[PDB]
């Protein structure tokens, strides 16, 4: 139902003949991405399995739609690179995102460890390639290697840790079936165990520590960027971080409180940064640590609210910050460089993208209750039944969550463009669909936000 | 920062090593500005100039970072002290609050009637 | 001496030879494509889908419950004193220690 | 049954332009008529409801579009229609009814004409759902909703230097204003269930956490106060109209709307009591001085809203929310005239807007100048000028209490100080010689002017007949010291005009006088711009410098796997250059690897 | 009479043109819908009779569109 | 209706007695609005309910009662399992919404009086203190997230305190 | 320069007067106090007597330094208006418009279309006529002046044509 027409895009390109190709591509992937809406969301008391563990069921991940709307918007923003190389190169570049479709269809859907496991660290290799290539600027290498020597060297304790559940304690498999699991004691030799479960996924989702990771990914750009939208997709694929806390370790919570407080400072210090910095970018890449700092916070807490506001931002920042990229591709496609302060013009000379420009920059901060005010508002509610002095410390990164959002606006809200003579067309037809594409999906859940918060909901 | 008087045009004098001061300053402000001037006023470009100055400063914060610090000195442990130190300082702050919290609920109950959330 | 690397020239499509397109070269395929299954999906995924979403299959008895709650509430008012909460799952359990 | 249908349609009217927005059926400058056309039949649908609530009749409703359903609770789109709430909106909306017709004469033949007029619809549609606000969640739609619109609105004029920085502020001030109302929505949901508005009246907790670091945080941000106020002469720079709105009805009632309706526990709370007066008292006095000193037409009106809001703080802190909402729906009527009224003459001369370059006289201009001062004595303590109806049933209420004495004592200074500032805008500008702006200046009188302020007339005169009679009140304040409480409301302002018209004319009138170099002056703007915008923004930024970025986020944090690559390469030169060729060397390490075996590990 | 400021406009004008003929070309199902609620009944609440227990749709409440 | 307790009935009578004036602007506003477009949507909305005729009755609501409590069945086995952690995600979800209608009762009181607040209703006031602390110590609200085998945990806890209490006394 | 000094603080000292007194008559009163302050170092030339009166009026002009000066309308900074009220568009927009709607009002394309011909043929002779003033390094100070009066345009031709319109 999922996968199969998922993997049937790929014989599509190379069939295709060399005038078409991006026509096939986008069309065909917008049609099973209604599908996917049809069928998943159908769910009784506990989300019932699918079929055989090959891929399974959902019981806490609308995520897996967001996952299906960036299916076509990773060729949308793409269309401006690519086109000067030869046709073969086009047809390998778009297989390799369709690749990445298939291994991130398989994470969310499978209810799995074992196997997932063999699929989280699947999803590096497509990426690695797309970094490795069509990189603009220099220090590629210095951005791909750091890219696996990050999550691999975190990751690979999963094999030591994963397996010595599934030895000791029945099977990990189902998790339906994950009910064998007993607290643990708490001892010096159970320290470890629980270290390399978390430490693959405190990489994946930046802290303030390990963190390099991600700065490096987005600031040296794969392709354009409609790559940069499928880096978004890696920090929400590790989403097992809900998976793993409420059944494999429920009463060790007291080493937790440790990884609390490094992130509780990868909010301030994180967010501080984003101010001074010259790439516009960048100005993205620091926001995005912070907006996903708020959710490793929530999971670590383990009570029933945080884990709504939790899925919640999953979904808010997976539309908000891919759709500040595609802003930030618009202009390196004009300007040529990604320097805010070089890159100096709205509404004078683009028009119609400032209003885009303005949704996208407020959606950051807590606007009416579209789905960063589900998910922000959730765990600073969720954090004063953990401790009352967090709000104190939560309070000021309120106040700087204004200062990501408004100093990109207003560092090109100036009409002056004295040095620039480019950027004749504000935006193609295509570019201007693709701001619309991430904001009025957005502007839908404002009716029903159940398909955007629901474990236990 | 500001001393006692605001800076302006405060102490100044023509001499003859401050007027030859001024034609150093001209010298490559005139320079700069004329292949600016070169570059501008023409309809054959069509596009974002480079410009050599802007570009060295991106370059100062996105890289030079391990080219530099390679004297770290006691200027680099100080910085450690305000950086890895208030991570040690909510410690014995969070904690005193969960130990004060924890001990209400067990004896002498603080908690509300009214409360079912989370 | 770079020999072969100066090649580099700056390429926009914008208006000349164009008139008004979003894919790069020939106006047959720009029309059927940037305009017609661009907002195809526009009118599928979007429009057609704003009817699903939550709102429709119930959506993990949020509708269900409503109806199964004030039966209950009625029910337990007029025989039992507790009402719904007293002790959840538990009759005659097999001692403690 | 008439009173919930009739509700609603007050709300839709003001979302029919915003649903013809988008493309619909084309209108050309038909658009800035549409908005006034479309407020006008809102103002009588919201009268029938006020008019029923003076016979009989109380409503609350709700959408059913409940969007949350998580752990026991409802979050459906409600709407109260109660005293506080009810009476706000006809106030609110012939504030706007005027406004709208006032911003065809300003603003007039822009490119970006229509679009003035949407952010301004979206400004009085999300303060009606604060207004209306049944719910916490919902009364954090309406709270951030007009601190977001205040963005476009500000700095809408599209300037490269200068007009950016007011609308940063706006946000900025206002989001360290947020960690209190944050904290409020924190507190509210795990120590009540309920969540919404209507829990507080039942079973009531007496706690001090919630009402100081919370509603009165919240008042900090949004509506000036002491704690942060230098966003207020700042949203000058932007258009008339604008500065108009963000300082009569909208965005200065923001903060004090929240505590009038949390008012039972304002009541039980001792302590909250008085750190609300005494927050009042340095409200009341240093920004009634900053107005003195600071010479510009706009910037005078925006330092009198900051200390006519000590008087509004007073009133929460006298435990009296009955009289809390009638002076800031006169308030409303008072600088809807008093800011475009002395907005008119800016556009007339030129474009000035200092005082001091400004001769508009009083028989140069007939319509505009008569406004200024019936406006400017509205302010102050005047027995039928809409003023005794407001600002001096509070002063009389004040003296009989428990509660501070200097904080008491300091309010009485302010009364007086009223009069000062107000005719600073008359005998500064308006009276005497004219200054001349500029050789041959045109002023003249247009039809869409006359509609506007005249009808502005009836709003500001029968504000004490209207809403002081028609309303219930409860408990009468007025009893005790007929000489010493009751005369003393109206006495400040007879001796504060004679102190003012005696200190202005000395100046003024004295030819040779010679100005003194050497002054006491803390005045000027009240050294804010010294501390917020001197060294609040730079400590931010200096430890985002010199600290974090130039040793930790790029050097320091990054510092585990590049000490993993400088030792990691040292240890792999030590095996690949390591042992220059020769069979010789690779035998003689093969000797030592057997007697390992033998004497170092422990094996047969 | 003046040239004044020009903007491109004719981009940006086509874009919204072009959004609201797809919006309007699926408006007809939104007008169906509103007819599937008037000529078609909805739902009324009654007793399970034992006989069968899910026909078609097995439990909704609430437009003919959910069944 | 049924569930729901309310008040009885509201009086809401007219007198009219001092002034002439123009009657009432509230009551000729009141019957002019009536048969202006009032009386319109009643007769809008008969046609469209007479047009329906057929209906489906439908079974609306869904049986599937105890089969076993998760308070008997132990050792772990998804064939006597999985039937009992159904059911208590069954009772945990309905409970969530059983105190939203005992919540909406203290919201339908707080309106209806206004003035007297807390002076009065006190049924609804001692139902909610009864439900909520109930809530809170059963159905988890302290033992983190939802889960039905970490529940029979928590009711030994209570069950531990009521046995070392009552033995001492 | 020594006479440059001056008259860049008299001209301050003019605009920060009207800020202390209200009326234009008494502003003409002190005008006259301080036009014989400085006429009476100006009758003899010093210099070091006179550069010590330069420091020396920096003082008293500082004690009463701030009270809020009028820059009256559209001043370099200042208040009230500095860059606002005047968005402007670009020339670069202008050629950027679109065919169809480019054809209504054929008066303003065809009249830009004959100097934009005008000014890419003037180019060439301009870049040699600018490197041929006597410099050798690239330029000194200002911009030189056209010296031939058959080709016209001096050095820069769309720094004074095509700016801003309020």
């Amino acid at each position: 139902k999922y996968i199969i027409p998922t993997i049937m895009l790929m014989p599509l390109t190379w069939l295709s003949k060399n005038n078409m190709i991006w026509v096939n591509s986008t069309a065909h992937s917008l049609l099973i991405s209604f599908t996917s809406l049809l069928l998943m969301n159908q769910f009784g008391d506990n989300s019932l399995n699918f079929s055989l563990l090959f891929f399974s069921d959902s019981l806490s991940t609308p995520l897996l739609i967001l996952t299906m709307w960036l299916l076509p918007l990773m060729l949308m923003a793409s269309q401006h690179h690519l086109s000067k190389e030869n046709l073969t190169r086009k047809k390998l570049f778009i297989t390799m995102l369709i690749s990445l479709q298939l291994f991130l269809i398989m994470t969310f859907t499978a209810m799995e460890l074992i196997l997932f496991y063999i699929l989280f660290e699947a999803t590096l290799v497509p990426t690695l390639i797309i970094i490795t290539r069509w990189g603009n600027q220099t220090e590629r290498l210095n951005a791909g290697l750091y890219f696996l020597f990050y999550t691999l060297a975190g990751s690979l304790p999963l094999l030591v840790a994963l397996i010595y559940i599934q030895n000791t304690v029945g099977s990990l498999n189902f998790l339906m079936l994950q009910y064998w699991v007993q607290p643990v004691h708490n001892s010096w030799s159970n320290v470890f165990m629980w270290l390399a479960c978390m430490m693959a996924f405190m990489v994946k989702m930046p802290l303030y520590g390990l963190h390099l990771w991600l700065p490096k990914a987005h600031v040296e750009a794969p392709i354009a960027g409609s790559m940069v939208l499928a880096a978004v997709l890696l920090k929400l694929g590790g989403y097992g971080m809900l998976r793993i806390t409420l059944i494999l370790n429920p009463m060790t919570d007291f080493m937790a409180y440790p990884f609390i407080m490094l992130s509780l400072w990868g909010m301030i210090m994180t967010s501080s940064i984003c101010l001074r910095q010259t790439d516009l970018k960048s100005l993205i890449a620091y926001s995005s640590v912070s907006h996903m700092a708020l959710v490793i916070v929530a999971i670590l807490i383990q009570t029933p609210w945080s884990y709504m506001g939790a899925t919640a931002l999953m979904i808010a920042h997976g539309l908000t910050s891919s759709m500040l990229f595609c802003l930030a591709n618009s202009n390196y496609e004009r300007i040529h460089s990604r320097t805010m302060i070089l890159a100096r013009g709205l509404q004078t000379l683009l028009p119609l993208m400032a209003t885009w420009w303005l949704l996208a920059s407020l959606t950051n901060l807590a606007l009416p209750p579209t789905i960063n005010l589900i998910g922000e508002l959730f765990v600073v509610m969720s954090t004063f039944s953990w401790s009352n002095i967090t709000i104190i410390l939560m309070g000021v990164n309120m106040v700087i969550t204004a200062l990501y959002s408004l100093y990109m606006l207003i560092m090109t809200q100036r009409g002056k463009y004295t040095y620039h003579i480019n950027n004749i067309s504000p935006s193609f037809t295509r570019e201007n669909a693709l701001m619309s594409l991430h904001i009025l999906p957005l502007l839908l859940l404002t009716l029903n936000p159940k398909i955007i918060l629901g474990p236990l909901y | 920062x500001x001393x006692x008087x605001x800076x302006x045009x405060x102490x100044x004098x023509x001499x003859x090593x401050x007027x030859x001061x001024q034609a150093e300053r001209l010298a490559i402000r005139s320079r700069l500005k004329r292949e600016y001037q070169l570059q501008y006023y023409d309809p054959s470009r069509r596009g974002v100039i480079e410009d050599p100055a802007l570009v060295r400063w991106t370059y100062a914060r996105s890289a030079n970072i391990y080219p530099n610090f390679r004297p770290n000195t006691k200027t680099s442990l100080l910085g450690a002290l305000f950086g890895i130190g208030p991570l040690v300082f909510w410690y014995y702050v969070f904690k005193t609050d969960r130990d004060r919290k924890e001990k209400l609920i067990q004896e002498g109950k603080l908690d509300r009637t009214f409360n079912i959330s989370y | 001496r770079w020999q072969e690397d100066p090649e580099p020239e700056d390429e926009n499509l914008y208006e000349k030879n164009p008139d008004s397109h979003g894919y790069d070269k020939d106006p047959a395929v720009d029309i059927w494509n940037m305009r017609v299954v661009f907002f195809f999906g526009f009118s599928i995924v979007l429009v057609l889908g704003s009817t699903f979403v939550a709102y429709l299959p119930d959506y993990r008895m949020q509708e269900w419950a409503r109806r199964e709650a004030e039966r209950l509430v009625k029910y337990r008012e007029a025989h039992g004193l507790p009402i719904m909460e007293s002790n959840c799952f538990d009759p005659s359990k097999i001692q403690l220690p | 049954n008439m009173f919930s249908s009739l509700s609603l349609v007050t709300l839709l009217l003001l979302t029919m332009p915003i649903m013809m927005m988008s493309f619909n059926t084309y209108k050309p400058s038909n658009y800035p008529l549409y908005v006034k056309t479309a407020i006008s039949y809102a103002f009588i649908t919201s009268m029938i409801p006020t008019m029923m609530f003076i016979h009989s009749g109380q409503e609350l409703i709700i959408s059913n579009w409940h969007w949350l359903t998580i752990q026991t609770l409802k979050l459906s789109l409600s709407f109260k229609m109660d005293y506080f709430s009810m009476m706000f909106i006809p106030v609110a909306l012939f504030v706007t009814w005027s406004i709208m017709e006032f911003s065809m004469w300003y603003m007039y033949s822009d490119p970006n004409i229509n679009k003035f007029f949407k952010y301004l619809l979206l400004f009085l549609i999300t303060m009606l759902i604060l207004v209306t606000a049944n719910n916490l969640f919902q009364l954090f739609i309406g709270w951030e909703g007009v601190g977001i619109m205040s963005f476009l609105l500000i700095g809408w004029w599209y300037g490269r230097a200068d007009a950016n920085t007011a609308a940063l502020q706006a946000i900025l001030y206002n989001r360290i204003g947020d960690i209190g109302f944050i904290l409020a929505m924190a507190w509210f949901l795990t120590n009540l269930n309920t969540w919404d508005l209507q829990q507080i009246f039942m079973l009531n907790p007496s706690d001090s956490n919630m009402p100081l670091i919370g509603l009165a945080l919240a008042a900090t941000g949004k509506s000036a106060q002491f704690g942060l106020h230098p966003w207020l002469p700042s949203a000058m720079e932007g258009p008339t109209p604008v500065s108009a709105l963000l300082h009569s009805s909208t965005m200065v009632v923001a903060g004090i709307f929240l505590l009038i309706r949390f008012y039972p526990l304002t009541e039980n709370n001792k302590y909250i009591q008085s750190i609300t007066l005494c927050l009042g008292a340095i409200t009341t006095l240093f920004t009634a001085m900053c107005a003195l000193t600071q010479n510009d037409i706009k910037k005078i009106i925006a330092f009198s809203t900051s200390s006519q809001l000590g008087l509004m703080m007073v009133t929460i802190g006298i435990n009296q929310p009955y009289l809390a909402f009638l002076h800031i729906c006169t308030h409303a009527f008072f600088k809807a005239m008093l800011f475009m009224c002395s907005g008119s003459i800016i556009h007339s001369l030129n474009d000035e807007q200092d005082i001091r370059k400004m001769g508009g006289l009083f028989k140069a201009m007939p319509f505009t100048t008569t406004a200024l001062i019936v406006g400017s004595l509205a302010l102050t303590g005047m027995p039928f000028l809409t003023g005794f109806y407001s600002k001096d049933l509070i002063i009389e209420a004040a003296n009989t209490s428990y509660t501070n004495a200097w904080a008491l004592l300091m309010t009485l200074i302010a009364t007086s100080f009223t009069a000062i500032y107000s005719t600073r805008i008359i005998f500064f500008a308006l009276l005497g010689q004219p200054r001349f702006p500029t050789l041959v200046n045109i002023n003249e009188n247009n039809p869409l002017l006359i509609n506007s302020i005249k009808r502005l007339l009836i709003g500001s005169l029968f504000a004490g007949y209207i809403i002081s009679n028609n309303i219930p009140p409860t408990t009468i304040p007025q009893m005790t010291m007929p000489y010493y409480l009751k005369t003393t409301a109206l006495i400040v302002t007879i001796l504060g005009f004679i102190l003012a018209l005696e200190i202005s004319n000395m100046t003024k009138n004295l030819k040779y006088h010679y100005p003194s170099n050497a002054f006491k002056f803390s005045t000027l703007l009240g050294y804010f711009p010294t501390i917020m915008h001197r060294l609040a923004p730079y400590m931010n930024l200096s430890m985002s410098q010199k600290s974090a970025s130039s040793l930790l986020d790029l050097i320091w944090l990054e510092a585990i796997l590049p000490k993993t690559i400088s030792l990691a390469q040292m240890k792999a030169s030590t095996l690949v250059t390591n042992q220059k060729g020769l069979i010789k060397l690779y035998f003689l390490s093969f000797l030592i690897t057997i007697l390992i075996s033998m004497i170092l590990f422990n094996f047969h | 009479r003046l040239f004044i400021i020009k903007p491109s406009g004719f981009y940006d004008k086509r874009f919204l043109k072009l959004l609201r003929f797809y919006i309007l070309l699926t408006g007809i199902p939104v007008a169906i819908g509103i007819t599937l609620i008037n000529v078609x009944x909805x739902x009324x609440x009654x007793x399970x009779x034992x006989x069968x227990x899910x026909x078609x749709x097995x439990x909704x409440x609430x437009x003919x569109x959910x069944x | 209706x049924x569930x729901x307790x309310x008040x009885x009935x509201x009086x809401x009578x007219x007198x009219x007695x001092x002034x002439x004036x123009x009657x009432x602007x509230x009551x000729x506003x009141x019957x002019x609005x009536x048969x202006x477009x009032x009386x319109x949507x009643x007769x809008x909305x008969x046609x469209x309910x007479x047009x329906x005729x057929x209906x489906x009755x439908x079974x609306x609501x869904x049986x599937x009662x105890x089969x076993x409590x998760x308070x008997x069945c132990q050792e772990k086995d998804v064939l006597c399992m999985f039937e009992a952690e159904m059911q208590w995600r069954r009772d945990y979800k309905v409970d969530q919404e059983i105190v939203n209608i005992i919540q909406e009762r203290l919201k339908a009181c707080q309106q209806r009086e206004g003035e007297s607040h807390r002076q009065n209703c006190a049924k609804e006031l001692e139902q909610f203190t009864q439900v909520v602390k109930a809530y809170q110590d059963r159905y988890x609200x302290x033992x983190x997230x939802x889960x039905x085998x970490x529940x029979x945990x928590x009711x030994x806890x209570x069950x531990x305190x009521x046995x070392x209490x009552x033995x001492x006394x | 320069t020594h006479q440059q000094k001056v008259l860049r603080l008299y001209k301050r000292a003019l605009r920060h007067l009207e800020s202390w007194c209200i009326h234009r008559d008494k502003y003409r009163y002190f005008a006259c106090l301080l036009r014989a302050r400085f006429d009476e170092h100006k009758n003899e030339k010093d210099m070091v007597k006179a550069t010590q009166l330069l420091r020396e009026a920096e003082e008293e002009f500082w004690h009463g330094q701030h009270p809020q000066p009028y820059i009256f309308p559209e001043s370099p900074g200042g208040t009230s208006y500095e860059r606002y009220e005047c968005y402007k568009v670009p020339e670069w927009c202008l050629d950027d418009w679109h065919p169809s709607e480019k054809a209504m009002y054929p008066d303003y394309f065809a009249k830009r279309e004959q100097w934009k011909k005008l000014r890419r043929e003037s180019w060439e002779r301009e870049v040699x006529x600018x490197x041929x003033x006597x410099x050798x390094x690239x330029x000194x100070x200002x911009x030189x002046x056209x010296x031939x009066x058959x080709x016209x345009x001096x050095x820069x031709x769309x720094x004074x044509x095509x700016x801003x319109x309020x």
